[PDB]
């Protein structure tokens, strides 16, 4: 039906400190399988 | 190593349909695709267009979009370029080469193939357009 | 920012779908993230610059992270082994 | 349609003296959620052109134990560890970001 109040957009939040620390803790682990001097970059995929 | 060879008439006349054919070597069309590269004395290199095993997209330069055309033929194992309405700066060299490398996965457009390179170039085409 | 749509295709099942009814009030859900799904790139060359990209879309992989410690077994009570014994008549 | 700039246009270097060249572009060469497409080609007079540097730093195959270029880009750069007697020719800078897959101008080399 009709909307009561202001019109906003849904969103989500994640703590920067927690997220980066987890990535920094998992990135080192993955280097064992591939190599010590391996550069790791993360992408976001495209239309699906 | 696989070496390509260019083909086409040596002597050419102005205002004629220029049909340049690249002699595809042992590696068939189904394999790595090719592309056309233009040379020009006194000016920087210019792009002609790409091609694919199944054609389809076959992106070309917008400047010459309505003048040049790229066609493929699996049976003939050759790729040809159709050009008309020649210009004064058409006395140059044409190069034919392929794209070695590919890069794809299960997420990029659902297995789409991305090609970014230029393989060993051809010997070039020498032309003399005059009366 | 993002978007919300009502009709969905979960377990894609081309032949069917479902409509999402509206929810009264507002929704404020809090949860955890326990795992990630990653997919490697193509076999370009021996490049130290390696990129990992999220995947998803396969439901079978979702439950593989919770049943990876289990394996069903079949018990056979019957057994054979030599022994020094004699059956009297 | 974008125009490239090659600097230095004319380079003179003694054998054994490392030399550096730069290529610049206006629009950023960062593909949409991808890598940066840029390659260096050697135009030896009387010989066939060859590809020597892939992506931004990847060395495909062949001679490149002497060519090494890196950096994020914008003003792209290439470095040479040592200059060999077979380093005679004309350089080329190519950008293939989205539409044109166009090339650069070029750069000659002089030996002493
Ligand atoms: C992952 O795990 C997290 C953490 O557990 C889950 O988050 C919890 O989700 C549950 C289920 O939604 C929450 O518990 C209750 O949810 C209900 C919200 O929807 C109600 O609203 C309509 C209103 O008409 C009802 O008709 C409908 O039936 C639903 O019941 C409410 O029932 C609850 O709130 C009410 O009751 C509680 C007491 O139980 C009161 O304190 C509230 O004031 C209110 O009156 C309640 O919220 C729970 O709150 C969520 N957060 C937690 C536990 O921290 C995720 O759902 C789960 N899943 C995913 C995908 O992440
Ligand atoms: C993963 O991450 C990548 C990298 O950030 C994201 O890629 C971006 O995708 C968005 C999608 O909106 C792109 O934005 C849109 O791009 C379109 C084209 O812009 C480019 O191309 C034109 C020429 O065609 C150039 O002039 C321009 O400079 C750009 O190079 C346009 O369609 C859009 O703008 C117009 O249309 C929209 C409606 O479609 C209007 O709302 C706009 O106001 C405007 O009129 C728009 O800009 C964005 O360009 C991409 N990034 C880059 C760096 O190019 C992926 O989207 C992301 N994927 C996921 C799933 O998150
Ligand atoms: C959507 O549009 C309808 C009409 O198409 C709106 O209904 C009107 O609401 C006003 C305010 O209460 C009434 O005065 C009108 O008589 C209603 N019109 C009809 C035809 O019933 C409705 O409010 C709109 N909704 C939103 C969220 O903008
Ligand atoms: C998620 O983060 C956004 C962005 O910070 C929050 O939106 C803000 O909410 C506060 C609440 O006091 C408002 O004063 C701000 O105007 C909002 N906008 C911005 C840009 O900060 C949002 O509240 C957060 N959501 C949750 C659930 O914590
Ligand atoms: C990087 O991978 C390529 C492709 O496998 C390797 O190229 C081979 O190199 C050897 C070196 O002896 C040659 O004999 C082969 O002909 C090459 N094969 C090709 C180009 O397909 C290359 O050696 C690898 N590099 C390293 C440092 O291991
Ligand atoms: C904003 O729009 C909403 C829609 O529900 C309406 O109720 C409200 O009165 C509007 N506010 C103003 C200040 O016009
Ligand atoms: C994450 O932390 C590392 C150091 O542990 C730092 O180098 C990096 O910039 C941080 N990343 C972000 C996105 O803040
Ligand atoms: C690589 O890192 C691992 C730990 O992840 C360490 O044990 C190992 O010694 C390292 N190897 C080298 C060659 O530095
Ligand atoms: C997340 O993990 C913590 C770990 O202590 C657990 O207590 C909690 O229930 C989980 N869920 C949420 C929403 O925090």
């Amino acid at each position: 039906g009709d909307i009561i109040g202001d019109i906003r957009q849904a969103h989500c939040n994640v703590s920067k400190a927690t997220w980066n620390e987890t990535l920094g803790k998992v990135v080192k682990q993955l280097r064992k399988h591939f190599g010590n001097n391996t550069i790791i970059r993360f992408a976001n995929s495209s239309g699906g | 190593q696989v070496q390509l060879q260019e083909s086409g008439p040596g002597l050419l006349k102005p205002s004629e349909t220029l049909s340049l054919t690249c002699a595809v070597s042992g590696v068939s069309i189904t394999s790595y695709p090719w592309s056309w590269i233009r040379q020009s004395p006194g000016k920087g290199l210019e792009w002609i267009g790409r091609i694919f095993t199944v054609g389809g997209h076959t992106d070309l330069n917008p400047s010459l979009k309505s003048r040049v055309t790229i066609a493929r033929d699996s049976s003939r194992n050759q790729v040809s370029l159709i050009l008309r309405s020649v210009t004064a700066a058409d006395t140059a060299l044409y190069y034919c080469a392929r794209v070695p490398f590919y890069w794809n996965n299960k997420s990029w457009y659902g297995g789409a193939y991305q090609w970014y390179a230029l393989d060993s170039w051809g010997q070039g085409v020498a032309v003399t357009v005059s009366s | 920012p993002c978007r919300i749509k009502q009709i969905i295709n979960m377990w894609q099942r081309i032949g069917q779908c479902m409509y999402a009814p509206p929810i009264q009030g507002v929704i404020r859900c809090v949860s955890n993230i326990t795992g990630l799904i990653l997919t490697r790139d193509g076999g370009s060359t021996n490049s130290t610059t390696e990129t990992f990209r999220p995947g998803g879309g396969d439901m079978r992989d979702n439950w593989r992270s919770e049943l990876y410690k289990y394996k069903v077994v079949k018990i056979e009570p019957l057994g054979v082994a030599p022994t020094r014994c004699k059956r009297r008549v | 349609d974008i125009v490239m700039t090659q600097i230095p246009v004319s380079l003179s270097v003694t054998p054994g003296e490392p030399a550096s060249i730069s290529c610049s572009s206006s629009q950023s060469l960062q593909h949409i959620s991808g890598y940066t497409y840029l390659d260096w080609y050697l135009q030896k007079p009387g010989q066939s052109p060859q590809l020597l540097i892939s992506r931004v730093s990847g060395r495909a195959s062949g001679v490149p134990d002497r060519f090494s270029g890196s950096g994020s880009g914008t003003d792209f750069m290439l470095k040479i560890s040592r200059v060999e007697a077979e380093d005679v020719g004309i350089y080329y800078c190519m950008q293939g970001t989205q539409l044109p897959f166009s090339f650069g101008q070029g750069t000659k080399v002089e030996i002493k």
